C-alpha cells in the first residue's frame, strides 16, 4: 500500500553516548611498572 | 542513410568524422514497423487508444473510426483501426 | 493548501513597525508587514547606520545578526540597486528586513561598523551590482575573476559574458575570447498571457 | 611578512581556497581568503529558469547537504504561493533533513581529522555514509542533487521498503558515532589540536553572523529548529547540543551530539509518518499523477502548462531560513507574477564563518589553520553561489 | 531544551598521571583500530559485483520505442521547455505518413544533470533516463547522443527498462 | 556637498560592456505586441527594450544554432517609454522608440445582426 | 556566585544591582537632552524606568534576571550598556527630525 | 478552471475533412464558439462554412467537402482558439515558447501589413499577423504568410 | 541639476586623484614586467596605462572619474601585489584575438554582421 | 561470520558488542521486488481551495513601548542528559 | 560550406578542410593552432602514439580536429586522409636519417607520394614546405634533397605552393637550441669562429600564420615563396646573442668544418636522437642564403618579427635561476648583418 511505520512502532535505537569507562587505576597500573622494574634490577 | 535522410553528399566534408569509425544509425524504421501491424477492427463507432496500456502507455483518445473510408490513427501510436 | 498561520505576528510586528517609525520619523519612508507576516522598514539611504544602529543596540529591538544584504536591481527604477538587509533578533525570535535604494553614481554607507558580517556581502555586492560602500574597509572583488570587467548581477549583464577563457598553444596561456557559444541559449518566451484574477 | 597562500590546488584546500597568508615566522600574521574559485553564477541563472528548473541549483550550493538546501526553497516557494505541503510530505522532508545533518557532520568530523591527520575515521563513517546515499537513490532515483523535496511536497512516495531499512541503518550507527567517538575525542594528539583553538566569544559570534553551530558552540542559545520551527519539527522532539567554549573541540563535540539528537528525530519521523499523499493536490502548484494526465483532460493542460510554463507564484519577496547542517540556509527570493524568479539571495552559513576565519585565527601558526576551516564546515559551493 | 557538551584526592591525581604518564589512553584507541582488521571489508569486487541500485537510477537517456515498433516521441517540445540545463532540440515534421514524429532528437550529454525532468514531463514514456552509468568516453563527441544513439540505445535496454518502469509506475 | 552636474549619467564607462557592443548596436524599446494565436492582453503591458539581431549560425559538428552576439538573449523590461530611454541613454546604445498600440475602443451590440 | 555565564565572553559580574543602577541611571539622564517629545526619549525613558524599578526592588540575581527576562544579567548589563551608547549616538544623528527625502517616484512598487 | 475532473464517462470525436491545403481542421478539438463561421461571412465575405447539426453532435464545417478557398483564409487559424484548425504547413515545426518574435512589416503586398516573423534558432517557421489600427488590423493575406 | 559628490566635488579636483593614479601605475608598470615575468616591455606597457587612462578620457561627470578611480586603484591593488597571476595581466594585450578590422570594405567582406 | 577468537578479538580490542550492530548487511536488509502499491489519493471548488490567490497584497501601517514579539523563553536543560 | 559562415573564432568556420601531415613536431602544432583558431577542419594524420597527440586536440573545437593513423610504407592512409580535404600541407621533415627513413624519403619520397594523393583526390592547394637555400649540389645531403624533392612536387601536382623558410626561430626550436645547448658542452666550438656565415632566422608563428594565409589566398597557386625573416645576422653574433639571452658565459673557440662533420658523426650515432649530425653541422656553418626576389611574409600578410623581441620565451629557460629573472632590456643588446 504505502510505506508506512510497522504497526506498534519501529522500536527503541539507541543514540546516546555509551563509551564505556574501564581500565586499571592508576595505583595498580604504577605498581605493576616498578614491580616489574625492581625485578629487571634484581 | 537516417530514418530521416542526413546521409552526406559525396563531396561533403563533414565525412571526414566516420573514417577510422563509422556511422551510428538505427536499422529498425518505425515508417516500416508500424505499417507492419494489423489494422484493428472495431465493432464501435468511436473507439480509444490508451497505447495499449493505462499509464504506462499513451494519453487516452478515442478515435473515430466512422468512415470506412479512412482507418482513424491515433495521431499517438500511427495505428490504423479499420472500423 | 492554505499556509498555517498565526495573526498574533502580523499584529505583534505591525506594532513594532510603527515603534520604528515613530522612534526614527527622518529616516524611514514607508513601513510594511506583508502578509507572509514579515516586517520591511524602507529606510532613506542616508539612514542605513542610523536604522541598523537602533535596532542593533536598543534593548525593546535587540538585531543582533545580519542574516544578509543583496541588491535587487530593478532597471526601470531610477534608483535601480534596492539594497536589503535581513536582520535577526536572537532576543525576541523574530526577524526584520530594512532596505533602502542606491543608483550606479550614488553609494550608500557601509554597516561594517554596525556589523561586522557586512564586510563580505558588502565587497559581493559591489563585484555583483556595482554599489559603493562609503569608508568600508578593503572594498574589492569577492567572487568574479581577478581581472573582470563589468557587474555581473545587474539585469543589464549578458548571461553568459563577453569573454570566455582557453588554453593557446602559441602564447602557451589562458587566453580570453569574445564569447562565441556553439549553442545560443534558447530564451523561451515562457508567459502566459492570460493574468491571474488578484 | 611572507606571502604564501594557502594551495588553490592543495591536498587539504577543500577544493578552492587560496587564502594568502604573511607568515610572521612560524606563525600566521594575517589571513585574506580569496574565495570565487568556485562561483559559478548559481543567481544569475537562477533568474532565466522556472522555479521547478531551479531547484537543481539548490542541491548544489552545498553538496553535502543534499536535501536541506532544497527544503529552503521548497519552504519559500510554498510562502510566496500561500500553500503548505501535505502532512506525510512534511514527516518526510524531516526525515530526509536529518539523513542530511548526519551526513554533513559525517562529511564535517571525518574530512576535519584527515587534514589533521587521522585517516580511519573517514572511511569506517564514509561507508556508513554510501548506506544513507542508498536511501537517498532509492527514494529519488540519485545519490546527489536528487532533486527531491519540490515545491509541495516531496516527488514522490518513499518505496516500500525504506522505513524498514532507515530503521536498520539507525538502529546500528549509533556504534559507529562513538567507535569515531572513542577513536577522536579522548585521544591526547586531537584535544590539543583541537582545544582551545579557534575560540570566539559570544558577542562577536553574533556580530559576525555565524550563525551555526559556531553560535551554539560559544554557548549562544539558538537552533533555528527551536526557535522559528519549519514543516513539523514542531511535533518531534531533540536537544540542542549548545557549547561552552566555543572552540573547535567545543565544536566538535556539538556535532557529534546533533548526529546522536538527529538519530532521536529520525526515530520519531519513522515511528510517527502518517498515511497520505506527499504532494500538495492542487495541480495548479505540483504535478498532475501520470495516471489522471493519460486519462482526464483538465490534467494534460495542468501537466503540459506547469512543465512548459511554470507555477507563477503571486509577486511578493521572502526571506526564509532553515537549520541546515552547516548553519542558517536562506534563500531571499523575490518574485514578480512571473513563473520564473526575479532574485534569488542564497544566504550561505558559510560566507559568514570564512569571514570569521582571519579574527578566529589570530595568534595560531599554519597547522592551526587548517583546524580553523575544518571547524566552520565551510563547503565552497555555499560559499562561492 | 539545551544540553552542555564540555561543562584533588591522590586517587584522582594518579589516575589522571597514570593516564598521561603510561599512556593507557592512547591505547583504547589502538585497540579499537585493531577491531577492525579482523572485520569483513566492505569492499565488493568491483567490476564482477557491481554494487547495488534501484529501478529509480537515473543514468543514460533511451528513447522507448512502442512494442508494435512505432517511436513513442511525438515530438511535443515538453522536454527541453524544462531541461535546466538547455541540452535539448528536437526539431520536427510530419514524416510522410502523415504521422507526427522527430527528424531532430538531442542530448547534450555533457550539459545534462541526469535530474530525470525529462522522463517525468513526456507524457507518453518516450524519453526515459537508464540504468547505466558506465558510458565513459574516450572523447567529446561520443557525448552529444542523437535520437539513433538514443533510439538503438533504448532498442538494448527496453528488456531492462520497462521492469523498472512497470516496477515504479504507480508510485509515479 | 550637492554638486552640480549638467549631463546624462553616461555610465558607459562603469558599465563594462565591450565598445563594439556599445556602439553598433541598437535598442528597441517597444510594448511587445500581442500572439494573434491567442487574445491574452497581459504580454502587452510592459515596455521591452531589446537589441538587435545579429548573426545567428549553424554547428559545424551537431548542427545547433551558435552565436557571438553576447547581448542577444536581452530583454529589459521597463514600465514606461521614459524610464526605458532613460536607461538606453544612461548605458551610450542607441534606440528606436516605437509608440503604443493599444485597439482604439470598437463599439460592439447583439441586437445589430438582428437587424435587416 | 554564578560560577560562569554560559555565553564565552561575558564574565560574571558581581554587584549586578550596583553596575545595572549606574549604568541605567546614566542613560536615565542622557535622554534628558533629547527634545521634549521624542519617541526615543519618550520610549527608551520608558523602559530603562521599569528595568531600573525592578533592579532595585529585587536583591536575588536568579530572581532579577526573570524579571528583566532578558538573559543572565551579565546581559542585562551588556544591553544596558550598549542602549546608553545608542542614547548618546541619536542624540547627535537626531532622528526626530521630519523625513530628509521622499522616496522618488515608483521607488517601492514591486510588481513593476 | 478546475484542478480536477468529474467527467468519468465517454468522450466524443468528430470526422477531420479537408478544408484546403492550408487549414489542418483536426476538428475534434472544436468548442463550438462559432468564430469561424463569423470571420467567414464577417470578414471574407465567403459563406461557405456554417454549422450542421443540433445537440452535442453540432459540427462546425462545410456540409458538403468544399475547401474553404479565399485570401484572408489563414485568418481562421488565428481566430480559433482552439487548435482544432490550425496551419498544415507549420504543422509540427516548432512550439511557441521557443519561437523568438521580431516585429516587422508585409512586402508581399502593398497595404505594407504589420506582422510578427516567428523564428526559432535562424530560421523563419511562421509570419502571423500583429495588430495595426490603420494598415491590417489583426488580419494577414494567404500570401503573407 | 544637484548631484552628491561620490568622493570629489569638482572635476579638476577629482582629477588630482586621475594623476595620483597615473603616477603609481607607472612606477609600478617596471615592477610588474618583472615579478610577473611577463614578456612585453616596459615602454610597451606604460604605453597601455596611458591608453586606458586616456580611453576614459572624456568623462566630465565628477563621480564617473571618481568611481573609475576606484574601480582604477582596486586593479592596482591586485596587480601591485600578485593577487593576479600572469594570465590576468596579459590579458590587457589581446595576444591571441585578432584585431577587427573597421573599412567598411573590410567588414562587408567578411560577416553579416555590422 | 568470523571466528569466535577473532570476533571476541574484536569486542574485546573495540569494548563494545560487535555481533549486535554490524556494519555489513547480511539478512538486515530488505529483499528488493516489493509488492506493488495502491497509493491514496463535492464543494471541491478551486475558488475555496486556492492558496496562490488567498494572499494579498502587503499591508503598509500615553503610547506604551512594543517589542517585536515577547522576549523568548530560556530553554531548559534536557532531562535525560543534562551534561556530555 | 567553403563559405566561412561565423564571427571569426573557434566555433565559425572558415571552411577550408586541410590535411597536416606533420601535425606531431614543432611546426604543425602551430599550423593546426591558426588553421584551428581560424575554425577550419584540420584532418592531421598522425602515425605517433596517441599520448603524444593530445597537445593538439584543444587546439581546436569541437569536431574541428579528426584524427587517423598514417604510415608513408603504406598508401590508402594517405589516400583516405586527403579524401575529402580541398588544402593539403606538407610539413614532413626529419634532419637524421633514421634506420628505417632517408633524407630520400622524408623529403622526396614521401611529399611526392602525398602530392600524388593529393592530386589524385581533387585537393586544390598543396602547400609543400622545402627549406631555403636548399637546390641541387647544395652541398648538403638534405638540402639537395629536399630541392630534388621540390620538382617531384611540382610535376605530379602543379599549381602548388611551395615555402621555402629561413632557419625557422620559435620555442621548441632545433635552431636557436641547438646552438644554446652548446653551453652542456665546452664552449661554442663555432667554424669560422661564426663570422663568415649568415642566417636569416623567421619565427615559427610568422610561417605558420604565412601558410595559412597561402592556403586560403587566391593568388598564392603555383607560387613559390621564400619566408626568410627580419634580420641577417652571422653566425657567431646569433650564438653571443642566444649567449647573454641564455645568460650563460660564451667561448668561441674555432676548428674546421671537416673536424666538426666527423664530430657530429657519432652525435648522429646516438640511436634516439643524434644531438647533432653531419648533416646539421652543415646547414648550419656552410648554409647561408641571400633571398633575392620571392613573395614574402609580408607579401602573404605577415610582418616578419625580429629576433630582437620573441628571444626571452625561447632562452628564458635555459638561464640558471638568479638569473631567470633577468629582464629584455638588460639582455646584451643584439646587431644585424648584410654582408
Ligand atoms: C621507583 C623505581 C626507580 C625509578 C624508576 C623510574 C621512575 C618511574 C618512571 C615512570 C615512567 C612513566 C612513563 C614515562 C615515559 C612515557 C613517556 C612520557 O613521559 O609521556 C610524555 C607524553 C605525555 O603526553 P601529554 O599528556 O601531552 O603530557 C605532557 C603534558 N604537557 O606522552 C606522549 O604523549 C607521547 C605520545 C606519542 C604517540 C604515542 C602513540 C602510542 C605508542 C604506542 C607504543 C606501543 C609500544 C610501546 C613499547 C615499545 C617497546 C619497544
Ligand atoms: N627550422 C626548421 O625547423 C625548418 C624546417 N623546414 C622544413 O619544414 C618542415 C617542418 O619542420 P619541423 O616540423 O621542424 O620538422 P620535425 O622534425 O618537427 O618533423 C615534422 C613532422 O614530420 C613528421 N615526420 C618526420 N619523419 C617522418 C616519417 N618518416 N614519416 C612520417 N612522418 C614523419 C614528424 O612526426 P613524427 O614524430 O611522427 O616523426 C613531425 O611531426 C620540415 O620538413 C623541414 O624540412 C625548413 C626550414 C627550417
Ligand atoms: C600591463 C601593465 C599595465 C596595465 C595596463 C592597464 C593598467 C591601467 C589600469 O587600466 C588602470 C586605469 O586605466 S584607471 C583610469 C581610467 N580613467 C580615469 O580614471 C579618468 C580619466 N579620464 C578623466 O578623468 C576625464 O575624462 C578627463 C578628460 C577630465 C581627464 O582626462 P585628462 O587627464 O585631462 O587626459
Ligand atoms: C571538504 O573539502 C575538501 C574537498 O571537497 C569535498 C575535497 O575534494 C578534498 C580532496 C579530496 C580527497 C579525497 C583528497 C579535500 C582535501 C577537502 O578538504
Ligand atoms: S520525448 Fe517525450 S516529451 Fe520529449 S518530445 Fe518526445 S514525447 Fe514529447
Ligand atoms: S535529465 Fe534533466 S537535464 Fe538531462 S535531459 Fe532530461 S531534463 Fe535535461
Ligand atoms: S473557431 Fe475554431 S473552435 Fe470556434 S468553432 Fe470555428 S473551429 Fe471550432
Ligand atoms: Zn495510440
Amino acid at each position: 500500500k504505502q510505506d508506512m511505520p510497522p504497526p506498534g512502532g519501529y522500536g527503541p535505537i539507541d543514540y546516546k553516548r555509551n563509551l564505556p569507562r574501564r581500565g586499571l587505576s592508576g595505583y595498580s597500573m604504577f605498581a605493576v611498572g616498578i614491580g616489574a622494574l625492581i625485578f629487571g634490577y634484581w | 542513410i537516417t530514418h530521416t535522410g542526413q546521409v552526406y553528399d559525396e563531396k561533403d566534408y563533414r565525412r571526414v568524422r566516420f573514417v577510422d569509425r563509422q556511422k551510428e544509425v538505427n536499422e529498425n524504421f518505425a515508417i516500416d514497423l508500424i505499417a507492419q501491424q494489423p489494422v484493428n477492427e472495431v465493432e464501435h463507432r468511436i473507439i480509444a487508444c490508451d497505447g495499449g496500456g493505462g499509464a504506462l502507455g499513451h494519453p487516452k483518445v478515442y478515435i473515430n473510426l466512422d468512415k470506412e473510408t479512412k482507418t482513424g490513427t491515433c495521431g499517438y501510436c500511427g495505428l490504423q483501426f479499420k472500423q | 493548501t492554505v499556509r498555517p498561520r498565526s495573526d498574533v505576528t502580523h499584529k505583534q510586528l505591525s506594532a513594532f513597525g510603527e515603534y520604528v517609525a515613530e522612534i526614527l520619523p527622518k529616516y524611514v519612508q514607508q513601513v510594511q508587514v506583508s502578509c507572509l507576516d514579515e516586517l520591511e522598514i524602507c529606510i532613506h539611504p542616508d539612514g542605513v547606520i542610523p536604522t541598523l544602529t537602533f535596532l542593533r543596540d536598543h534593548t525593546n529591538a535587540q538585531f543582533k545578526s545580519l542574516a544578509d544584504l543583496t541588491a535587487v536591481d530593478v532597471p526601470t527604477r531610477q534608483n535601480r540597486f534596492e539594497i536589503v538587509y535581513n536582520l535577526l533578533s536572537l532576543r525576541f525570535n523574530s526577524r526584520i528586513r530594512v532596505k533602502t535604494y542606491a543608483d550606479e553614481l550614488t553609494p550608500i554607507d557601509s554597516i561594517v561598523s554596525v556589523h561586522i558580517a557586512a564586510n563580505w556581502y558588502e565587497r559581493e555586492v559591489w563585484d555583483m551590482f556595482g554599489v559603493f560602500f562609503f569608508n568600508h574597509p578593503d572594498l574589492r572583488r569577492i567572487l568574479t575573476d581577478y581581472g573582470f570587467e563589468g557587474h555581473p548581477f545587474r539585469k543589464d549583464f549578458p548571461l553568459t559574458g563577453y569573454v570566455e577563457l582557453r588554453y593557446d598553444d602559441e602564447v602557451k596561456r589562458v587566453v580570453a575570447e569574445p564569447v562565441e557559444l556553439a549553442q545560443e541559449f534558447r530564451k523561451f518566451d515562457l508567459n502566459s498571457p492570460w493574468e491571474a484574477f488578484p | 611578512n611572507m606571502t604564501l597562500n594557502f594551495g588553490p590546488q592543495h591536498p587539504a584546500a577543500h577544493g578552492v581556497l587560496r587564502l594568502v597568508l604573511e607568515l610572521s615566522g612560524e606563525m600566521v600574521r594575517k589571513c585574506d581568503p580569496h574565495i570565487g574559485l568556485l562561483h559559478r553564477g548559481t543567481e544569475k541563472l537562477i533568474e532565466y529558469k522556472t522555479y521547478l528548473q531551479a531547484l537543481p541549483y539548490f542541491d548544489r550550493l552545498d553538496y553535502v547537504s543534499m536535501m536541506c538546501n532544497e527544503q529552503a526553497y521548497s519552504i519559500a516557494v510554498e510562502k510566496l504561493l500561500n500553500i503548505q505541503p501535505p502532512p506525510r510530505a512534511q514527516w518526510i522532508r524531516v526525515l530526509f533533513g536529518e539523513i542530511t545533518r548526519i551526513l554533513n557532520h559525517i562529511m564535517a568530523v571525518t574530512t576535519h581529522a584527515l587534514d589533521i591527520g587521522a585517516m580511519t575515521p573517514f572511511f569506517w563513517m564514509f561507508e556508513e555514509r554510501e548506506k544513507m546515499f542508498e536511501f537517498y537513490e532509492r527514494v529519488s532515483g540519485a545519490r546527489m542533487h536528487a532533486a527531491y523535496i519540490r515545491p509541495g511536497g516531496v516527488h514522490q512516495d518513499l518505496p516500500l521498503g525504506l522505513l524498514d531499512d532507515i530503521y536498520e541503518f539507525s538502529k546500528n550507527f549509533s556504534l559507529r558515532i562513538d567507535e569515531v567517538e572513542e577513536m577522536l575525542t579522548n585521544n591526547r594528539i586531537w584535544r590539543n589540536r583541537t582545544v582551545d583553538i579557534g575560540v570566539v566569544t559570544a558577542e562577536d559570534a553574533l556580530n559576525y553572523g555565524f550563525s551555526g553551530v559556531m553560535l551554539r558552540g560559544s554557548g549562544i542559545q539558538w537552533d533555528l529548529r527551536k526557535t522559528q520551527p519549519y514543516d513539523v519539527y514542531d511535533q518531534v522532539e531533540f536537544d540542542v547540543p549548545i557549547g561552552s567554549r566555543g572552540d573547535c573541540y567545543d565544536r566538535y563535540l556539538c556535532r557529534v551530539e546533533e548526529m546522536r539528537q538527529s538519530l532521536r528525530i529520525i526515530e520519531q519521523c519513522l515511528n510517527k509518518m502518517p498515511p497520505g499523499e506527499i504532494k500538495v493536490d492542487d495541480a495548479k502548484v505540483s504535478p498532475p499523477k501520470r495516471a489522471e494526465m493519460k486519462t482526464s483532460m483538465e490534467s494534460l493542460i495542468h501537466h503540459f502548462k506547469l512543465y512548459t510554463e511554470g507555477y507563477q507564484v503571486p509577486p511578493g519577496a521572502t526571506y526564509t531560513a532553515i537549520e541546515a547542517p552547516k548553519g542558517e540556509f536562506g534563500v531571499y527570493l523575490v518574485s514578480d507574477g512571473s513563473s520564473r524568479p526575479y532574485r534569488c539571495k542564497i544566504k550561505a552559513p558559510g560566507f559568514a564563518h570564512l569571514a570569521g576565519l582571519d579574527k578566529m585565527s589570530k595568534g595560531h601558526m599554519l597547522a592551526d589553520v587548517v583546524a580553523i576551516i575544518g571547524t566552520q564546515d565551510i563547503v565552497f559551493g555555499e560559499i562561492d553561489r | 531544551t539545551y544540553k552542555y557538551v564540555n561543562k584533588v584526592d591522590m586517587k584522582s591525581a594518579t589516575d589522571n598521571a597514570a593516564r598521561i604518564l603510561m599512556w593507557t589512553e592512547l591505547i583504547r584507541g589502538l585497540g579499537m583500530t585493531l577491531s577492525y582488521l579482523f572485520r569483513e571489508p566492505a569492499t565488493i569486487n568491483y567490476p564482477f559485483e557491481k554494487g547495488p541500485l534501484s529501478p529509480r537510477f537515473r543514468g543514460e537517456h533511451a528513447l522507448r520505442r512502442y512494442p508494435s515498433g512505432e517511436e513513442r516521441c511525438i515530438a511535443c517540445k515538453l522536454c527541453e521547455a524544462i531541461c535546466p540545463a538547455q541540452a535539448i532540440t528536437i526539431e520536427a515534421e510530419p514524416r510522410a505518413d502523415g504521422s507526427r514524429r522527430t527528424t531532430r532528437y538531442d542530448i547534450d550529454m555533457t550539459k545534462c544533470i541526469y535530474c530525470g525532468f525529462c522522463q517525468e514531463a513526456c507524457p507518453v514514456d518516450a524519453i526515459v533516463e537508464g540504468p547505466n552509468f558506465e558510458f565513459s568516453t574516450e572523447t567529446h563527441e561520443e557525448l552529444l547522443y542523437n535520437k539513433e544513439k538514443l533510439l538503438n540505445n533504448g532498442d538494448k535496454w527496453e528488456a531492462e527498462i520497462a521492469a523498472n518502469i512497470q516496477a515504479d509506475y504507480l508510485y509515479r | 556637498q550637492l554638486i552640480t552636474v549638467d549631463e546624462k549619467l553616461d555610465i558607459t564607462t562603469l558599465t563594462g560592456v565591450p565598445e563594439e557592443h556599445i556602439k553598433t548596436r541598437k535598442v528597441r524599446i517597444f510594448v511587445p505586441a500581442r500572439n494573434n494565436m491567442q487574445s491574452g492582453v497581459n504580454n502587452t503591458k510592459k515596455w521591452k527594450m531589446e537589441f538587435d539581431t545579429r548573426e545567428r549560425w549553424e554547428n559545424p559538428l551537431m548542427g545547433w544554432a551558435s552565436t557571438a552576439d553576447p547581448l542577444s538573449n536581452m530583454v529589459l523590461t521597463f514600465s514606461a517609454k521614459e524610464d526605458a530611454i532613460a536607461f538606453a541613454e544612461k548605458n551610450g546604445w542607441s534606440y528606436d522608440v516605437e509608440e503604443k498600440k493599444v485597439p482604439k475602443p470598437k463599439s460592439k451590440s447583439y441586437g445589430a445582426n438582428f437587424s435587416w | 556566585l554564578k560560577k560562569t555565564t554560559g555565553l564565552v565572553g561575558l564574565a560574571v559580574c558581581d554587584t549586578p544591582h550596583e553596575r545595572l543602577t549606574i549604568l541605567y541611571t546614566k542613560t536615565l539622564d542622557i535622554l534628558k537632552h533629547f527634545p521634549k517629545h521624542a519617541a526615543y526619549r519618550k520610549y527608551t525613558e520608558q523602559i530603562t524606568n521599569e528595568k531600573l524599578d525592578m533592579v532595585k526592588a529585587e536583591p536575588d540575581v536568579k530572581k532579577l534576571e526573570a524579571l528583566l527576562q532578558g538573559g543572565e544579567v551579565e546581559e542585562v548589563i551588556l544591553q544596558a550598556e550598549k542602549e546608553l551608547s545608542l542614547a548618546r549616538k541619536m542624540l547627535k544623528w537626531k532622528p526626530w527630525e521630519p523625513l530628509v527625502e521622499e522616496p522618488p517616484a515608483n521607488q517601492w512598487k514591486w510588481p513593476i | 478552471g478546475s484542478d480536477r475532473s468529474r467527467f468519468l464517462e465517454g468522450k466524443r470525436a468528430v470526422e477531420d475533412k479537408n478544408i484546403g491545403p492550408l487549414v489542418k481542421t483536426i476538428m475534434t478539438r472544436c468548442i463550438q464558439c462559432t468564430r469561424c463561421i463569423r470571420f467567414a461571412s464577417e470578414i471574407a465575405g465567403v459563406d461557405d462554412l456554417g454549422t450542421t447539426g443540433r445537440g452535442n453532435d453540432m459540427q462546425v464545417g462545410t456540409y458538403i467537402e468544399k475547401m474553404f478557398m479565399s485570401e484572408l483564409s489563414g485568418n481562421v487559424i488565428d481566430i480559433c482558439p482552439v487548435g482544432a484548425l490550425t496551419s498544415k504547413p507549420y504543422a509540427f515545426t516548432a512550439r511557441p515558447w521557443e519561437t523568438r518574435k521580431t516585429e516587422s512589416i508585409d512586402v508581399m503586398d502593398a497595404v505594407g501589413s504589420n506582422i510578427v516573423v516567428s523564428t526559432r534558432t535562424g530560421e523563419v517557421m511562421r509570419i502571423l499577423p500583429r495588430m495595426h489600427e490603420d494598415i491590417n488590423e489583426e488580419w494577414i493575406s494567404d500570401k503573407t504568410r | 541639476t544637484s548631484v552628491k559628490p561620490i568622493f570629489s566635488r569638482d572635476l579638476n579636483e577629482a582629477k588630482r586623484r586621475v594623476r595620483e593614479l597615473y603616477r603609481a601605475w607607472y612606477r609600478e608598470v617596471p615592477n610588474t614586467v618583472h615579478l610577473m615575468q611577463l614578456d612585453i616591455t616596459v615602454k610597451q606597457g606604460r604605453d597601455k596605462v596611458r591608453e586606458m587612462f586616456m580611453k576614459n578620457a572624456h568623462v566630465t561627470d565628477p563621480r564617473v572619474v571618481d568611481l573609475l578611480v576606484i574601480k582604477g586603484k582596486m586593479e592596482l591593488q591586485e596587480t601591485i601585489k600578485v593577487w593576479k597571476q600572469r594570465t590576468h595581466v596579459m590579458r590587457f594585450f589581446h595576444e591571441t584575438e585578432t584585431p577587427r578590422p573597421k573599412d567598411f570594405l573590410s567588414k562587408f567582406y567578411m560577416g553579416h554582421d555590422p | 561470520s568470523a571466528t569466535r577468537v577473532i570476533q571476541k578479538l574484536r569486542n574485546w580490542a573495540s569494548g563494545q558488542d560487535l555481533q549486535a550492530k554490524l556494519q555489513l548487511r547480511y539478512q538486515e536488509i530488505a529483499k528488493r521486488t516489493q509488492p506493488p502499491p495502491k497509493l491514496p489519493v463535492s464543494n471541491n471548488y478551486y475558488c475555496t481551495r486556492d492558496g496562490r490567490r488567498e494572499v494579498v497584497p502587503p499591508s503598509i501601517i500615553e503610547k506604551k513601548a512594543v517589542t517585536p514579539a515577547p522576549p523568548m523563553k530560556r530553554w531548559e536543560l534536557s532531562k535525560d542528559q543534562p551534561y556530555l | 560550406a567553403v563559405i566561412p559562415h561565423g564571427k571569426g573564432g573557434r566555433s565559425s568556420v572558415s571552411g577550408v578542410v586541410a590535411t597536416v601531415f606533420g601535425a606531431t613536431g614543432f611546426l604543425g602544432r602551430y599550423v593546426v593552432n591558426h588553421l584551428g583558431r581560424m575554425g577550419s577542419q584540420v584532418i592531421i594524420p598522425y602515425r605517433c602514439d596517441v599520448y603524444d597527440i593530445m597537445h593538439l586536440r584543444l587546439m581546436g573545437d569541437l569536431g574541428q580536429l579528426t584524427f587517423l593513423e598514417w604510415d608513408a610504407r603504406d598508401k590508402d592512409s594517405i589516400r583516405k586522409a586527403v579524401q575529402h580535404s580541398n588544402v593539403v600541407i606538407n610539413l614532413i621533415g626529419r634532419e637524421w636519417e633514421t634506420r628505417n627513413f632517408d633524407f630520400e624519403d622524408v623529403f622526396v619520397n614521401i611529399p611526392r607520394a602525398i602530392a600524388q594523393a593529393s592530386k589524385e583526390a581533387g585537393v586544390e592547394r598543396f602547400i609543400h614546405v622545402s627549406h631555403l637555400n636548399a637546390s641541387m649540389k647544395s652541398s648538403s645531403k638534405s638540402l639537395r634533397s629536399k630541392a630534388v624533392g621540390e620538382k617531384e612536387v611540382r610535376s605530379v601536382f602543379p599549381e602548388a605552393i611551395i615555402i621555402r623558410p629561413s632557419d625557422i626561430f620559435g620555442r621548441e626550436d632545433r635552431f636557436l637550441n641547438h646552438f644554446a645547448n652548446y653551453r652542456w658542452f665546452l664552449a661554442v666550438p663555432l667554424v669560422s669562429l661564426g663570422f663568415k656565415t649568415v642566417k636569416q632566422p623567421v619565427y615559427v608563428a610568422d610561417v605558420s600564420k604565412g601558410i595559412v594565409n597561402a592556403t586560403k589566398d587566391p593568388d598564392a597557386v603555383g607560387k613559390t615563396f621564400a619566408f626568410t625573416g627580419p634580420n641577417r645576422y652571422l653566425l657567431f653574433h646569433l650564438v653571443k646573442y642566444i649567449f647573454g639571452m641564455t645568460h650563460r658565459t660564451f667561448i668561441p673557440y674555432p676548428l674546421p668544418l671537416f673536424v666538426y662533420s666527423w664530430i657530429g658523426k657519432l652525435f648522429g650515432l646516438s640511436p634516439f636522437e643524434p644531438w647533432t649530425t653531419k648533416d646539421k653541422v652543415e646547414r648550419i656553418h656552410i648554409s647561408d642564403v641571400m633571398p633575392t626576389d620571392l613573395p614574402g611574409l609580408e607579401d602573404l600578410g605577415v610582418q616578419p618579427t625580429p629576433l630582437e623581441l620573441k628571444s626571452i620565451e625561447v632562452l628564458r629557460r635555459h638561464r640558471t635561476y638568479r638569473w631567470l629573472s633577468s629582464e629584455i632590456e638588460e639582455t646584451k643588446p643584439a646587431k644585424t648583418v648584410n654582408y
